[PDB]
């Protein structure tokens, strides 16, 4: 489970196994977060030389 | 001098299609319509003449095939006689050759009001058809020396070389003209059919983009990230603005599906 | 299915023959189409006209010229040798019961299944009211095919010379709803078969659209998220221009 | 009173030039389509 | 007959100057659409402007009917009706009509008749004439720029 | 508005034959410069009135 070979989850109370593994979605978080970091450095060069 | 030559909307589409037979092979076809005095040439219907290996010469005209087709056009509602013929000169300007002078002269005894039109479909791809006409002289407004062709206006001579040098000196087989088009109220909506039949195609393109909505925005966001680094390393905006325009069209239109 | 494409040269040819043949009192003008039906997309690059006269009180009297069929062979074949007769067209808004007998006359000249083209001369519709039908073995039925506009150098040049989103579709959806509504009203008045079979197909396939609303809004917010990251970029093309315009103003003051 | 009504007509003259430019800016985009595509 | 019909249309319009007869407004407008001659139809459209002289807002009935038609000749004479009726003392609503025709119709002659008519409505004050003309002098459509030259040759001449 | 006049007037610039390419070799007191064209030979033309 922690090695990320097969995503799953156990139950140690009753001795069972539930559903865990689910896929991801692109163009939402990972794609948008990388754009925020790039646009933050570009805007810093705008007002710097504007004054 | 100049005059006003009216051409129907249906005649322009047929002349451009006839000139598509071939670029090196010149095409020629007849026309139909009426006249108002000597200052108005009305072009209503056009005729398509068969091809000839002589390159549009005086001997390339067949009067037997002409008489058989014009008699059949009377049953189709054509009461107008032949107002002239059009000859395509692709790749060159608007001018008359030595063959066109001898060819047009042979029709002076038949119809003295005939018009020789020079169309250039190669240079017409810009959205405006470059075309010129040349008419014989039936006189009656002229005789020796007079001033026919009322309402001289719009453009000048232009054309290319030969027929531009002499205008009022020799008016017989060549002189400059203008082109005009007259359309009615019903003919306006005829060309408006380009844009619920087309409504199905609007939602059809949305069906393919419905499963691809994740793949379409994946390429747009990753492209805006690469263009952002190029703007930061410049210390451009043209390539970045083009990507945002495609994203705007893929968003609002996609909302319209709901 | 196959596709049908009508060039604007054929469109204006059929629409002009209304006033040329002096057609009035709700009559029709029967023409002829020339194209290549061998491919999957039927494209008609040429069209002509034929004399047609039919009585209003008598549907068994119609005139057709079969001699003009042989006259175009001595002309078109000497220019374009690839032009053949794939069918004919009509200038009437709606077809009549006489079109079944017209197919018997043109079946000998046509080398394939004749095409039935309908062109509305009133121009009272939205978009492209021109429709096409293909007569096959049912006895016989007419299979409809979508009609498009030919895009070529021999057309668009003349179109652009003479002449020069959802709101349009809203008026198109009203035509489909009012067509089925008026058909039921006329049916109940004349009484108290293929329409009744296909009518319930729409009703059972918009209350059903509300079950996916939970999954519908999942991708709708992504559109606004895509506009949010784009909105920040929109200011990047503005503020940058303001900085460039400010440097231009500083040069104009010193002038 | 005479000079007071002169200012009211000046506001209409500014409106005539303002309403025409707002309409012209939208029609210039139509001429750009006939320009870059034709040349 | 287009030769004898062209001069026959302008002869009736010269007698309708000033007030004239309102019955000739609908007669010349109806027979203009039923004539297939260019010179006769153009002569009737120009004659409609000469019927209403100094009418100002009273000519709006003819202005609307001429601008509603799709004929390039009828739309051309519509600008002359505003020029003659609103000549001298003008109105803010008459200038807006001349500006909308120049940006709507694609005819280079109709667009030229709009800027020429702007000189007759400004005859009240010759000081504000060059303020309007200077904006149309640098524009496109050289056919329109040819009419803007007479704009200073009408009022301030 | 200027973009409309610049594009329509470009037809005169496109139909213009253009200009050749050469290099300066020597000058004289007559205000005539010797221009050496790379494919062609040398030519003596008149200098511009601006410089």
């Amino acid at each position: 489970i922690l090695d990320k070979i097969f995503y799953g989850v156990l139950d140690q109370g009753n001795g069972w196994l539930y559903v865990y593994e689910t896929p991801n979605q692109d163009a939402t978080y990972d794609s948008a977060l990388e754009l925020v970091g790039q646009l933050n450095k570009v805007v810093d060069q705008l007002f710097e030389k504007a004054s | 001098t100049k005059e006003t030559v009216y051409i129907s909307s249906i005649a322009l589409l047929k002349m451009l299609k006839h000139g598509r037979a071939g670029v090196p092979m010149e095409v020629m076809g007849l026309m139909l319509g009426e006249f108002v005095d000597d200052y108005t040439v009305n072009v209503v219907d056009v005729f398509a003449m068969p091809q000839s290996g002589t390159g549009v010469s005086v001997e390339a005209v067949d009067d037997v095939f002409q008489a058989k087709m014009m008699d059949m056009l009377k049953q189709t509602g054509r009461d107008q006689m032949v107002v002239g013929w059009y000859h395509s000169h692709p790749g060159f300007g608007c001018w008359l050759s030595s063959v066109d002078v001898n060819t047009q002269k042979s029709f002076e005894q038949l119809n003295s009001r005939a018009v020789a039109v020079v169309v250039d479909p190669i240079q017409s791809v810009k959205g405006k058809v470059v075309i010129d006409a040349f008419r014989l002289i039936d006189t009656g407004a002229l005789i020796n020396n007079l001033e026919p062709r009322q309402t001289t206006s719009n453009t000048g001579l232009l054309n290319k070389a030969n027929i531009q040098a002499l205008i009022h000196g020799l008016n017989r087989h060549y002189y400059s003209l203008n082109i005009d088009y007259h359309k009615t109220a019903k003919e306006t909506k005829m060309l408006m059919n380009l844009h619920y039949e087309e409504k199905e195609e609007s939602n059809l393109a949305a069906t393919k983009s419905m499963v691809k909505i994740a793949e379409q925005y994946s390429k747009r966001i990753e492209e805006e990230k690469e263009l952002t680094e190029e703007e930061l390393k410049t210390r451009p905006k043209k390539h970045l603005s083009e990507t945002a325009d495609e994203t705007l069209e893929n968003n609002i239109v996609s909302v319209l599906t709901a | 299915h196959e596709k049908v494409t009508i060039a604007p040269l054929v469109l204006l040819s059929a629409l002009d023959h209304y006033e040329r043949t002096q057609t009035k009192e709700n009559k029709r003008c029967v023409g002829v189409i020339l194209g290549d039906a061998n491919s999957s997309t039927i494209r008609v690059t040429n069209s002509f006209a034929l004399p047609f006269e039919e009585d209003e009180k008598n549907s068994d009297v119609w005139f057709l010229d079969h001699n003009y069929i042989e006259n175009m062979n001595e002309m078109c074949k000497k220019i374009n040798a690839k032009e053949k007769l794939i069918g004919w067209y009509h200038s009437g808004p709606k077809l009549r019961a006489s079109d079944l007998k017209i197919n018997e006359l043109f079946k000998k000249y046509t080398q394939n299944n004749p095409l039935l083209l309908i062109v509305d001369v009133k121009q009272q519709g939205v978009g492209l009211p021109t429709d096409a039908y293909v007569a096959i073995e049912q006895e016989k039925t007419f299979l409809h095919l979508p009609c498009t506009i030919e895009a070529e150098e021999a057309e668009e040049i003349g179109v652009e010379h003479l002449l020069r989103i959802r709101l349009t579709n809203q008026l198109k959806s009203l035509k489909g709803l009012q067509s089925k509504l008026k058909d039921v009203v006329e049916y109940l008045d004349k009484v108290i078969h293929t329409i009744l079979g296909k009518l319930q197909d729409v009703f059972n396939l918009n209350n059903l659209q509300k079950a996916l609303t939970v999954k519908t809004n999942d991708e709708l917010m992504v559109i606004y998220i895509s506009n949010l990251v784009r909105s920040i970029i929109a200011f990047d093309d503005l503020i940058e221009n303001k900085i460039q315009n400010k440097k231009i103003q500083e040069q104009r003051v010193k002038d | 009173y005479f000079k007071l009504k002169k200012l009211e007509k000046e506001y209409e003259l500014l409106t005539l030039q303002e309403d025409y430019i707002k309409d012209e800016q939208r029609h210039l985009k139509r001429e750009l389509k006939r320009a870059q595509e034709e040349v | 007959s287009a030769t004898s019909g062209e001069a026959a249309a302008l002869g009736m319009g010269l007698c309708m100057l000033g007030t004239g007869k309102p019955e000739a407004i609908h007669d010349m407008f109806t027979y203009s659409q039923e004539t297939q001659h260019g010179n006769i139809t153009r002569g009737l459209a120009v004659g409609l402007a000469l019927i209403n002289y100094g009418r100002q807002e009273l000519a709006d009935d003819l202005i609307t009917k001429m601008l509603a038609s799709d004929e390039s000749l009828l739309r051309y004479g519509g600008a002359f009706t505003i020029a003659l009726a609103y000549a001298g003392t003008g109105n803010n609503s008459a200038v807006k009509r001349l500006l909308h025709v120049a940006v709507s119709d694609s005819n280079d002659d109709v667009r030229r008749a709009a800027v020429i008519a702007l000189g007759f409505v400004l005859l009240r004050d010759y000081t504000t004439v060059p303020r309007i003309v200077q904006l149309l002098s640098k524009s496109h459509n050289a056919h329109v720029r040819c009419g803007t030259a007479f704009a200073l040759g009408i009022a301030c001449a | 508005n200027d973009k409309v006049r610049f594009i329509k007037d470009e037809l005169r610039l496109l139909q213009e034959p253009g200009s050749y390419v050469g290099e300066v070799i020597k000058i004289v007191s007559d205000k005539k410069v010797l221009v050496k064209v790379q494919p062609e030979g040398k030519y003596i033309v008149d200098v511009a009135k601006d410089i």
